[PDB]
RNA sequence: AAAAAA
């Protein structure tokens, strides 16, 4: 593998057009590409993958956040502890109207993507994709358990079909699952003890990350409730 | 004027009312308190009066518009944001529907300004607000703020209303008022001028970002 | 089109309103006080004219509600939404059965229909009423005058009323049919009380119920017979499940002991009274009702498109002929005119018949026959509005109060002021050589540059000068900065 | 001591070093 | 061919130019080898 | 310191 430091020269030749990506970044003033992160940069599109465990908004990235609050204009939403809100259009929803406005309380899970996501400016979600059939599991997340992890385990769960995470669970149990770019994972199930032994699967899969490990972990993990 | 023309602080200028003798008729002089003057009230004779005192240290003028005003000029604290004057400012933060700024600047009457000295580093500093209808007069419904104004950039705006006693309320709907001193990248790159009336670009990397500028 | 049901009642609509409101209340059932007593006249106040009260103003607060509200029952779960079928009341005949029918229930759901675009006051088109078995739909167009004689379920105490959002409701029941209601329960301030999210009845039917429902069928026309699927699917859907709801939050209000509360408010909507706005109270509240609650309706009309006060005198003729023709032929004010449409005669001001017919988007059926009258009506109205048309004067009259010689004595009195204050000062003539740190304080700033041989050197305090006079000529104007871009898309002649 | 970078494009009329730091644009601008 | 294009580079008072911004206002000074306490370079107090 | 009916 290729491992990359910041500051570091750029193999790649200025000669051929590159297009930018997260991960590297354009001097306002001498206009050299620099890595201001660690780890490995892929080359198809020029990115760097590190690990970070704060999401930061993003054009098109589906993330699950809290309505922390509900002001007149939209919904404050958070999709991670500490970090800056996000605002929830009540036009955001699938089937909006004017006058009357969409059900939602503090503390309602919502599954939703990120619109417009600029850095000096407040970030914004809508409950609709633009578009895909409208229904990708947004909405209203109702019951179940969330789960926080690392922003390497969430990208790679979501968009890699090749995860066996979603495989080997769907043997174990039957149950359906949302997982967002911002290190939350919402799994929901019939009985309870499934949804214990799914939080404690991916508890223990982020923890270790071994890619041939997870058919251990849930093997025992499912035969310790009985 | 038959009235002292230096005056400290404490010291007599005029009596309230006035009159004098010419072209066989009475002409009455109207005495009325101005900045660095205060009307007060003083005992003599066994009688109350009332006359014009000077509270502050400097030369006294009596000037007349189409009456005597009596006002003391010193060798800042009189010039305060009003409606119709205007005013340099700096952007603080960006929001959605409007754009808070803060006071620098304030401009004066016939060019020259008036310096507002107070910490940035506190909120001691006059804050304003401008409105997105209040940003250009085209269009005035539908207007990105993303790309109108810019953390750090400087905004030549005019006062409309004072509203209450924290925000004031500006505008750069004329031609004259935009941003006018920036930087590329939030401060970050060069120095940029002002082209277009909606162009903002810069002459040495070659950057061009979205603003709203003045005319030169 | 669709007929108007004004001409199909037994009764003709009254929009004079030169009386004050008189209730259609024939028959008073369930009533410990004389109608006689009640049909009285309230005597006339500062803010109160001379008007009929409401006939169970006594009843309402008064009588006592049944003890089997203020006791917790576990909740009756509604009949299966396809399995059950809403009944259809077109005719007398079926209405007697209906009223028979609802005598031996404990509590009702009502909920009413009105239609205000094609009448003045507006009508009441369906009430649909529901039990815990079956439900109803009654249409109050053709059964207008007789529906009186459910006054004897409404106003019972016995039985409970379950509304949502009676406010107007209870306007519409006095005023049309002659209904009032004794036993309120509102599932609104029910909802308030628990401190629901959204008060609406789209929540109550979703949180409560799970019978996701939506906003469709409410400012469409309901006088259209007969009714059609997705209509009649609505107008069920409001009662049906209401009777379940009203269990559930009767539970939580007892057990937070916050039943007397919307007990209280719900009596206080059901003895909300109709009145024209012609004697209306002039002191506004929510216990009366009515069309124009503002002396001058015309003023929040100008204030809102930005209209001066000077054409106030137009926009006034305007409204007051608008509001003319709507009560002559019975129709809603925005189709004899709609707002914007008034509003391009005000703010362009046609003194033609060609300017007036063609106007914004499109013209309604009354101002275009009455065209040329409009057009008279801003001619005149420009002729009032031209027909129309103290700083030193109220401080000379306060000169010449004041006597003229006392000028001269308060000036001798400051002139012997002075002379006899500040003209006296004498004390030994004091040096004001530093005592301590009045040498280095106020010390004057001098600059040093040292030299090769790293001797100090004092900067002259004209060096400086110069240097100021340098930059402040040289700041003051910038050489204007000139570069070229290539542009081989541009040709010469 | 102090040292700053020329900037092209504000002549009128490449580091310097500035000896005795003094004022506000001195201490907030100069981060060496 | 060229399209020759110049700008007019708005200018403030020395005073103003302060407030406005800092690092501007040195670099003004240090374009004329001065600084905005009047000094040159290696000049102290 | 928005909210409910139609
Ligand atoms: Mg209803």
């Amino acid at each position: 593998s290729t491992f990359i430091f910041p500051g570091d020269s750029f193999p790649v030749d200025p000669t051929t057009p590159v297009k930018l990506g997260p991960g590297i970044y354009c001097d306002p003033n001498t206009q050299e590409i620099r890595p201001v992160n660690t780890g490995v940069l892929h080359v198809s599109t020029a990115y760097i993958d590190y690990s970070s465990k704060r999401y930061i908004p993003s054009v098109n990235d589906f993330v699950i956040g809290v309505i922390i609050g509900t002001f007149s204009d939209s919904y404050k939403v958070s999709l991670q502890n500490f970090s800056s809100s996000v605002s929830l259009s009540y036009m955001a929803f699938p089937n909006a109207s004017k006058k009357n406005r969409p059900t939602l309380q503090v503390g309602d899970l919502v599954y939703a993507r990120v619109c417009t996501a600029e850095k000096e400016l407040e970030a914004e979600i809508e409950c609709f994709d633009s578009t895909t059939g409208r229904d990708a599991g947004f909405g209203i997340l109702e019951d179940g358990m969330i789960i926080d992890v690392n922003l390497n385990f969430a990208r790679q769960l979501l968009f890699n079909n090749d995860f066996p995470l979603l495989k080997v669970l769907a043997a174990h149990t039957k149950f359906e699952v949302a997982i967002g770019l911002n290190g939350k994972i919402w799994v929901k199930c019939e009985e309870l003890s499934n949804t214990l032994a799914c939080y404690r699967t991916i508890m223990e899969c982020c923890q270790k990350n071994d890619t041939a490990a997870f058919k251990d972990i849930a093997k025992r993990q499912f035969k310790e409730i009985l | 004027f038959q009235f002292p023309e230096i005056a400290y602080p404490g010291k007599l200028i005029c009596p309230q009312y006035g009159t004098e003798n010419k072209d066989g008729e009475d002409i009455i002089f109207n005495y009325v308190p101005g900045p660095g003057t205060k009307l007060i009230q003083y005992e003599h004779n066994g009688r109350t009066l009332e006359a014009i005192t000077a509270t502050l240290v400097g030369t006294v003028r009596c000037e007349e518009e189409k009456n005597i005003l009596v006002s003391v000029l010193p060798g800042f604290a009189n010039n305060l944001p009003k409606e119709g004057d205007i005013v340099l400012t700096r952007v603080t933060r960006l929001s959605l529907q409007r754009a808070n700024v803060e006071i620098l600047a304030v401009e004066d009457k016939p060019a020259t300004f008036s310096v507002s000295q107070a910490s940035s580093d506190l909120g001691e500093t006059f804050r304003g607000i401008i409105r997105s209808q209040d940003v250009r007069s085209t269009d005035r419904d539908r207007v990105k703020v993303i790309e109108c104004f810019k953390p750090g950039d400087i905004v030549r705006a005019q006062v409309l209303s004072l509203g209450d006693g924290t925000n004031y309320y500006l505008t750069t709907a004329r031609n004259d008022l935009g941003v006018v001193f920036a930087r590329a990248a939030n401060g970050a790159g060069g120095l940029m001028y002002a082209t277009d009336w909606q162009m903002m670009t810069s002459p040495v990397t070659g950057a061009t970002e979205k603003r709203k500028c003045a005319k030169p | 089109m669709v007929e108007k049901p004004q001409l199909k009642f037994k009764s003709p609509i009254d929009n004079s309103e030169s009386h004050p409101f008189i209730p259609l209340l024939k028959e008073k059932p369930n009533a410990l006080k004389p109608l006689s007593e009640s049909l009285r006249l309230v005597d006339d106040d500062e803010n109160n004219p001379s008007h009929y009260p409401h006939p169970y103003e006594y009843e309402i607060d008064h009588q006592e509600y049944s003890p089997e509200i203020l006791q917790i029952r576990e909740e009756i779960p509604s009949k299966s939404w396809d399995d059950s079928v809403p009944i259809w009341v077109d005719t007398s005949t079926e209405l007697e059965s209906m009223l028979e029918d609802l005598k031996n229930t404990k509590e009702i759901a009502v909920n009413l229909e009105h239609h205000d675009y094609r009448s003045y006051y507006g009508i009441v088109c369906l009430m649909q009423i529901s039990t815990r078995e079956r439900d109803y739909l009654v249409d109050t167009l053709k059964l207008r005058e007789n529906l009186h004689i459910l006054n004897e379920v409404f106003t019972n105490p016995s039985i409970v009323k379950v509304f949502h959002g009676a406010f107007m409701d209870i306007i519409w029941l006095q005023r049309d049919l002659g209904l009032y209601v004794v036993g309120l329960f509102d599932t609104y301030h029910a909802s308030k009380a628990i401190g629901l999210p959204r008060h609406s009845l789209a929540y109550l039917l979703e949180n409560f119920a799970n019978f996701k429902t939506s906003k469709k069928y409410q400012l469409a026309d309901w006088r259209i017979r007969p009714l059609s699927k997705p209509m009649t699917a609505y107008a069920r859907a409001d009662t049906h499940f209401l009777l379940n709801i009203y269990d559930q939050l009767r539970n939580k209000l007892i057990e937070s002991n916050k039943l007397a509360g919307v007990l209280y408010e719900s009596r206080n909507v059901a003895k909300r009274r109709f009145e024209y706005s012609k004697y209306r109270p002039l002191t506004p509240s929510s216990e009366v009702y009515s069309p124009i609650e503002k002396e001058s309706p015309w003023k929040i009309l100008m204030y809102q498109y930005n209209i001066p006060p000077e054409r106030e005198v137009l926009v006034r003729e305007l409204y007051q002929w608008r509001d003319l023709i709507a009560r002559r032929d019975d129709e809603s004010p925005r189709f004899v005119m709609p707002n914007q449409l008034l509003a391009a005669l005000v703010a362009y001001t046609p003194t033609d018949v060609i300017g007036v017919v063609s106007l914004t988007n499109g013209v309604t059926e009354h101002v275009r026959q009455n065209a040329k009258l409009l057009a008279n009506l801003i001619r005149d109205a420009l002729r009032n509005i031209k027909n129309t048309n103290s700083e030193t004067k109220a401080d000379g009259i306060l000169l010449e109060t004041i006597s003229v010689p006392q000028i001269r004595d308060v000036m001798e009195r400051f002139s012997v002021l002075c002379n006899s204050n500040i003209s006296k000062s004498r004390a030994k003539p004091v040096t004001n050589s530093s005592i301590l740190l009045g040498k280095i304080l106020p010390r004057e700033e001098h600059d040093i540059a040292y030299s090769k041989d790293g001797l100090p050197n004092k900067v002259k305090t004209e060096d400086i000068r110069i240097r100021a006079q340098n930059f402040k000529s040289a700041l003051a104007n910038l050489e204007d900065i000139i570069f070229e871009i290539e542009k081989p898309l541009v040709v010469p002649v | 001591y102090g040292i700053v970078e020329l900037d092209p494009e504000c002549q009128l009329q490449n580091t310097v070093l500035i000896a005795d730091l003094d004022t506000e644009a001195e201490e907030t601008s100069i981060h060496s | 061919t060229l399209e020759t294009i110049e700008i007019h580079p708005i200018t403030f008072p020395p005073e103003v130019l302060a407030r406005i911004s800092p690092e501007l206002s040195l670099q003004r000074h240090l374009s004329l080898g001065i600084r905005p306490c009047l000094r040159k370079y290696e000049e102290f107090r």
